[PDB]
RNA sequence: GACCUGGGCUACACACGUGCUACAAUGGGAAGUACAACGAGUCGCUAGACCGCGAGGUCAUGCAAAUCUCUUAAAGCUUCUCUCAGUUCGGAUUGCAGGCUGCAACUCGCCUGCAUGAAGCCGGAAUCGCUAGUAAUCGCGGAUCAGCACGCCGCGGUGAA
């Protein structure tokens, strides 16, 4: 359920479905769907085993896990505990180059 | 188990070396872990003990109880029978291996490393040795903890005086700072 | 033990990363991959980062080319131009 | 991106340097902008300057990338 | 009154004014394919070549000017595409990796790449500009400037009721 991860659905075609998971841009789909040798196929996914299988295990060779949301957690984790003062703006959602708001929260909080 | 082949091999002729013992049984043991998840926010909600539980029930391999409460205190908003805290006793060859997973796994995985502080004294051979996180026992998961609180440990030996408790605690890993 | 009301504990053999301690016992589960016959016939599968000797508490020091990924991650790609 | 390397200044090095095989002092007064932490500067105390305050901070190994201008908080936000 | 270091005018529980980008089918994405005007250039613009996912890196040729460069403009045109969704619309926010000038990008520059993908389906009361190369849309150049423009000043394309 479904293949990988969970939830590549049917009805979109192979470059379209394969985004709807946490680690997919479209050069990550780019790559992966030229190292099998496969196509658009075609507005509905109708792949077959082989396929699947295939670009199943090449998903495998990377990063595209539901971890790596505990990796990008971990991330942060090591960012707002070492001191940290990018930990308390980092909570307030300001970037470390700094942007200098007082009405940019609406971009996260909605402070209206 | 190991700690009892220690008591068994080394420990003790080495007591009797470092204090002159006229029998073996003059040889202080070891009886009780006791611990103590000191909740006291179930007053405000009821679901912490809830998890505090399930924690316990992990790393011993007892389930506790739940601690009355034989006052009313007006700060805490306490009555009496209110349920506070979680008691885990541990006997036989359970406190060896807990004394095991101790001894090597836990007590090194503590940020500011130092080991044990050297006074926890009491006169009378019992070193109250807290923790102060959670996180620290292979069996934790991330995925379930939120709270950063911590335990509670009575190591409770036979010993009249602390210079016998730390002898066998040096026999007994215990890195003391 | 009184009935049924007890948590669940095998007696799984400790490993490690370096040079893998068996010795112990334990309380959660996996899956099996070296039932050992010179230990509890159990789990494998606690194989802590830790050994309580690679802590310079009981070894001595020995951290200078410690090379762990995130000291790496500093000391590398300038650490090849550190050192 | 500093693409040749990292950043530490010359009139940062003299302060002392025989804290190498001995505990190490405590009095680092400094300015505290400019240079990042490279692994030779590990496990100091330093008193990191914030235009008025040279604040005590000491270091962990970890505590290992960025500069000294995470240290020195300039805005009072209370 | 004067010299220097570091900080600040770039904060944010809030309310108001001015601009930029969207709420997708006269559209997004991929491929191939044409036509402007103004002005600037010596420690300044870069021809060509090689390498790079790129920001770009190196060797270098013309240029003190109707000659060399900025510079082959975007909307344009032809094929496929998606098929109405919070969506191949949207593109903020956040980790990682970088590139460039600066003695030095934390407070506090710009840009690239990877991973992320929020609001938002035309906005009440009310209120603004405009009578034709105008309104509406689309690009380009200059000032100050090591570096930094959704601002300002100027030009040109398509072209309304």
């Amino acid at each position: 359920a479904r293949i990988a991860g969970v939830d590549i659905p049917r009805d979109k075609r192979v470059v379209v479905s394969l985004t709807y998971i946490y680690g997919i841009g479209n050069t990550t789909a780019k790559k992966v769907l030229a190292n099998v040798g496969v196509s658009e196929d075609v507005r509905v996914r109708d792949l077959t085993n082989e396929q699947t299988d295939a670009i199943r295990a090449e998903i495998d060779k990377l990063k595209v896990e539901g971890d790596l949301r505990r990796e990008v957690n971990l991330n942060i984790k090591r960012l707002m505990e070492i001191g940290s003062y990018r930990g308390i703006r980092h909570r307030r959602g300001l970037p470390t180059r700094g942007q200098n708001t007082k009405n940019n929260a609406r971009t996260r909080k909605g402070p209206t | 188990n190991r700690l009892k082949e220690k008591y068994i091999k080394e420990v003790t002729p080495s007591l009797v070396e470092k204090f002159n013992y006229s029998s073996v049984m003059q040889t202080p043991k070891v009886d009780k872990i006791v611990i103590n998840m000191g909740v006291g926010d179930a007053v405000s909600n009821a679901k912490n003990l809830d998890k505090a539980v399930e924690e316990l029930a992990l790393i011993t391999g007892q389930k506790p109880l739940i601690t009355k409460a034989k006052k009313s205190i007006a700060g805490f908003r306490l009555r009496e029978g209110m349920p506070i805290g979680a008691k885990v006793t541990l006997r036989g060859e359970r406190m060896y291996e807990f004394l095991d997973k101790l001894v090597t796994v836990s007590l090194p995985r503590v940020r500011d490393f130092h080991g044990v502080s050297k006074k926890a004294f009491d006169g009378r051979g019992n070193y109250t040795l807290g923790i102060k996180e959670q996180l620290i026992f292979p069996e934790v998961d991330y995925d379930l903890v939120d709270k950063v609180r911590g335990m509670d440990i009575v190591i409770v030996t036979t010993a009249n005086t602390d210079e016998e408790s730390r002898e066998l605690l040096a026999q007994l890993g215990m890195p003391f700072q | 033990m009184k009935q049924d009301i007890h948590p669940n504990y095998q007696p799984v053999v400790f490993m490690d990363s370096t040079t893998g301690f068996k010795f112990l016992s334990g309380s959660t589960k996996g899956s099996s991959e070296t039932v050992e016959w010179e230990d509890g016939n159990t789990y494998p599968l606690l194989r802590v980062e830790v050994t309580s000797d690679s802590h310079p508490f009981y070894t001595g020091r020995q951290k200078f080319t410690q090379a762990d990924g995130r000291v790496d991650r500093f000391n590398k790609k300038y650490g090849l131009k550190d050192e | 991106s500093l693409k040749k390397g990292p950043f530490v200044d010359d009139h940062l090095m003299k302060k002392v340097e025989a804290q190498q095989g001995a505990e190490k002092k405590k009095v680092i007064k400094t300015w505290s902008r400019r240079s990042t932490i490279f692994p030779s500067f590990v496990g100091f105390t330093i008193a990191v300057y914030d235009g008025r305050k040279h604040v005590p901070v000491y270091i962990q190994e970890d505590m290992v990338g960025h500069k000294l201008g995470e240290f020195a908080p300039t805005r009072t936000y209370r």
